[PDB]
């Protein structure tokens, strides 16, 4: 519902002051260690809902090993959540892999969505 | 024969066209239609609804 | 660039290009394929091939000349083309073999051979050019017992009743004098042209053609040519359209470039600015299509025509091409006017300023027939800049809103639905 | 330019569609002039 | 001429005039109907009764 181009904008802003970002980055690192999906082993763009034209397109242009590797996660979790287990702790998603790897395919896609409504209601003038 | 040669069709075509006409006095046809039968709907939905107010014999202990 | 008519007795013009490398001169006459009559239909086509037979060609490639010729609705032309020091060769050429003498050209021997040739043309048109038979058929039943239904090549069943007394009896009507005009395009002065003419005394016959009692109508109609082992399906459809002379000719013509031409297979037909193309590229509704607005000396039509693979969705290609129609009465903006100016401008700009003068000879014979002179560039370019939104919703109101539609189709047809049903889409049941 | 496109609801066409609002809000309110009048009540 | 050009053509006043002139036709058809059927029975209802059971 909220683009991805609208959380960006705020939060880069967020991560250039100095001072804003000594408040937020502590409380948010807090947030994502109490979420708890790197225990079932999942980065946070497979939990990215994706039943929309928009996460369609991007799905389309991930390279196709990376494509094979997201499967093995996704499928991995639901046999792990069905046994009301954790994964063994040598097999968590550690801090420095758990890195945007969607992000760039999704803004991509929403600015080429954005450039075509603009241009199909448009005015003109002598 | 050849298939650019239309048949016959002089026993049920108009002297003369005039698509003004003919658009008009069909459209007079079904608007009329429509007319009536949103009148009918009308007076049949008020009949059921009324049957539903208060009878002769409670509005004679009033 | 100008044109200059003269008169002399016989009309002339010209149209001066000191760039051009080569000159064009011929004769177009005022007759066509809707001055014949049901039982002599293909009589113009026959007179084409008799110029373009092979002794008429030899003698015209010894001097250095080159033969065209055209056959349409309202006219026919005859053009030979040559250097630009030699027109005095051509315009010899042109007395010789098509005005004094026509015996040599009509031998028993070279007339068998031409009408052989012409049978085996329309009978390979009628079993593989399946969008231009389509085209064909849309004119047949649109204006059924009526001139302006004739096909311009002639049918096979009318084509082998025709002898050469057909033929001569075809021009001692129409190839007269006061249906003529003579022209000059390419690298050729005006005065050059008229006393090479006037060196001589030309002169093809006196007095006026026969006068047609029918005049043209439009009938709502269709024509189903159902066949399944052909591949695709090619459908055309069109309303009544604009005459040449008439006041909104122009208005009719920026209205078929508001949606345009597409190809799904070239990937910058796919970015254009056409409101039609989002509903159709979502499914794959056709292959191709194309609006066209065709104008006639009594009548005209205006519609579309598409190529189709996916035959089970026909009906929503139908659908969704007349509710953009609507828009036309209803709520077309200012930026879709806009964008059509620049692009009708440019289209009228290459047809009219190509780099051949054949093409030239025929479009300022014709126009000078009907109307008396010819209408530059620059004039009609005015009159397209000046076109509004209110201009455009009042000719669509007239021609568009709840009219009577011609239909025609073959091959994979099936999922075309019936009459009444594409009828009542002419209309919006909101306004 | 251009502005807010509004989604669908493109406004280029609101006023291209709501002067007939008018009488399509007046349609239905055409419609219940009709469809509450077996029982006495006036309101203008 | 132009017959279609309000009367049927905009579907927002057509719709609107289908319901339009249906409320005014009840009242104008049951004062019709309810006049000649009166009078068609006159000497036997109860109004003709009582004026001169008075
Ligand atoms: C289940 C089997 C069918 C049984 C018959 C049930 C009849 C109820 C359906 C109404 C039929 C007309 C549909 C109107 C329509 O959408 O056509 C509309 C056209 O409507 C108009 O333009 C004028 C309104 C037509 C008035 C017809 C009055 C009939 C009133 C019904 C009578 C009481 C039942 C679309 O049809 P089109 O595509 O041919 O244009
Ligand atoms: C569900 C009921 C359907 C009834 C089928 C028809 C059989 C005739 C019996 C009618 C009895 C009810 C009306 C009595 C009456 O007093 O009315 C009369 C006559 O008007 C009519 O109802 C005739 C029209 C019948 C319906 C026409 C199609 C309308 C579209 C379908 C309606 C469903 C929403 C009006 O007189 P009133 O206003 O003083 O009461």
């Amino acid at each position: 519902p909220q683009s991805f181009t609208s959380i960006a904008r705020i939060g880069d802003y967020i991560l250039k002051s100095p001072v804003l970002s000594k408040l937020c980055v502590p409380v948010a690192n807090q947030f994502i260690n109490l979420a708890g999906y790197k225990k079932l082993g999942l980065k946070f763009d497979d939990l990215i809902a994706e039943e929309n034209p928009i996460m369609q397109t991007a799905l389309r242009r991930l390279p196709e090993d990376e494509s094979y590797a997201r499967a093995y996660r996704i499928i991995r979790a639901h046999q792990t959540e069905l046994t009301h287990h954790l994964l063994p702790r040598n097999e968590w998603i550690k801090a420095q892999e758990d890195v945007p790897y969607l992000l760039p395919y999704i803004l991509e896609a929403e600015a080429a969505a954005k450039e075509k409504d603009e241009l199909d209601n448009i005015e003109v003038s002598k | 024969k050849s298939t650019y040669r239309t048949p016959n069709f002089d026993d049920v075509l108009k002297e003369n066209n005039d698509a003004d006409k003919g658009r008009s006095y069909a459209y007079f046809m079904v608007g009329a239609m429509g007319l009536l039968s949103s009148a009918g709907a009308k007076s049949t939905v008020e009949t059921f609804i009324s049957s539903m107010t208060a009878t002769a014999d409670v509005l004679a202990m009033a | 660039a100008e044109v200059t008519q003269l008169s002399n007795g016989i009309v002339v013009a010209t149209e001066h290009n000191p760039s051009a490398h080569t000159a064009s001169v011929g004769v177009v006459f005022g007759s066509g394929a809707a001055n014949e009559n049901p039982y002599n239909n293909g009589v113009s086509n026959l007179w084409k091939n008799i110029f373009l037979s092979k002794e008429n060609s030899a003698v015209a490639a010894k001097e250095g000349l080159a033969l065209s010729s055209n056959i349409s609705r309202d006219f026919q032309s005859y053009i030979v083309s040559s250097l630009p020091g030699s027109t005095d060769k051509s315009l010899d050429f042109l007395n010789q073999s098509f005005i004094q003498q026509k015996a040599n050209l009509l031998s028993s021997s070279n007339f068998e051979a031409t009408k052989k040739s012409v049978l085996k043309q329309v009978q390979d048109f009628e079993e593989n050019d399946h969008p231009n038979r389509v085209l064909e058929h849309l004119h047949s039943t649109a204006f059924q017992n009526t001139p302006l239904s004739l096909p311009t090549r002639g049918t096979l069943e009318s084509l082998e009743n025709l002898v050469v007394a057909d033929l001569e009896s075809f021009a001692n009507n129409h190839f007269l004098n006061s249906n003529a005009v003579v022209v000059g395009t390419g690298n050729i002065k005006h005065e050059d042209l008229v006393n090479s003419i006037e060196s001589k005394n030309l002169s093809l016959q006196t007095g006026t053609k026969p006068v047609l009692k029918k005049k043209a109508a439009f009938l709502g109609s269709e024509v189903r040519l159902r066949d399944d082992t052909l591949p695709k399906a090619w459908i055309s459809l069109a309303v009544e359209g604009e005459p040449v002379n008439s006041p909104n000719y122009f208005v009719a013509k920026l209205a078929a470039q508001i949606f345009g031409s597409y190809n799904a297979f070239e990937p910058a037909s796919r970015l254009q600015g056409i409101k039609l193309l989002d509903n159709i590229q979502e499914y794959q509704l056709c292959d191709n299509f194309n609006h066209f607005s065709l104008s006639y000396k009594d009548s005209g039509l205006w519609g579309f025509s598409t190529a189709t693979r996916n035959v089970t969705m026909i009906d929503d290609l139908i659908h969704f091409t007349l509710k953009q129609w609507n828009r036309l009465t209803i709520s077309v903006t200012d930026t879709e006017v806009e964008r059509a100016k620049s692009l009708l401008k440019l289209q009228l700009g290459q047809l009219y300023e190509s780099g051949n003068p054949v093409n030239d000879a025929n479009l300022l014979g014709a126009e000078v027939l009907i109307k008396g002179s010819k209408l530059s560039l620059g004039e009609a370019f005015k009159k397209i800049d000046a076109i509004t939104v209110k201009d455009v919703k009042a000719w669509a109101g007239k021609r568009l809103w709840d009219q009577d539609i011609a239909i025609a189709g073959t091959g994979q047809i099936e999922g075309l639905l019936d009459y009444m049903r594409i009828r009542s889409d002419m209309s919006m049941m909101r306004w | 330019k251009t502005g807010l496109h509004f989604g669908r609801l493109s406004l280029r066409s609101l006023t291209a569609y709501a002067p007939n609002l008018m009488l399509w809000g007046g349609a239905s309110m055409l419609g219940l002039f009709v469809f509450t009048e077996g029982w006495p009540k006036f309101q203008d | 001429s132009s017959l279609y050009k309000t009367f049927f053509k905009r579907n927002a006043v057509f719709v609107g005039t289908i319901f339009a002139g249906a409320f005014v036709f009840q009242t104008v058809f049951d004062t019709a109907i309810t006049s000649w059927y009166e009078n068609h029975n006159k000497g036997k209802l109860w109004k003709d009764v009582k004026a001169r059971i008075a």
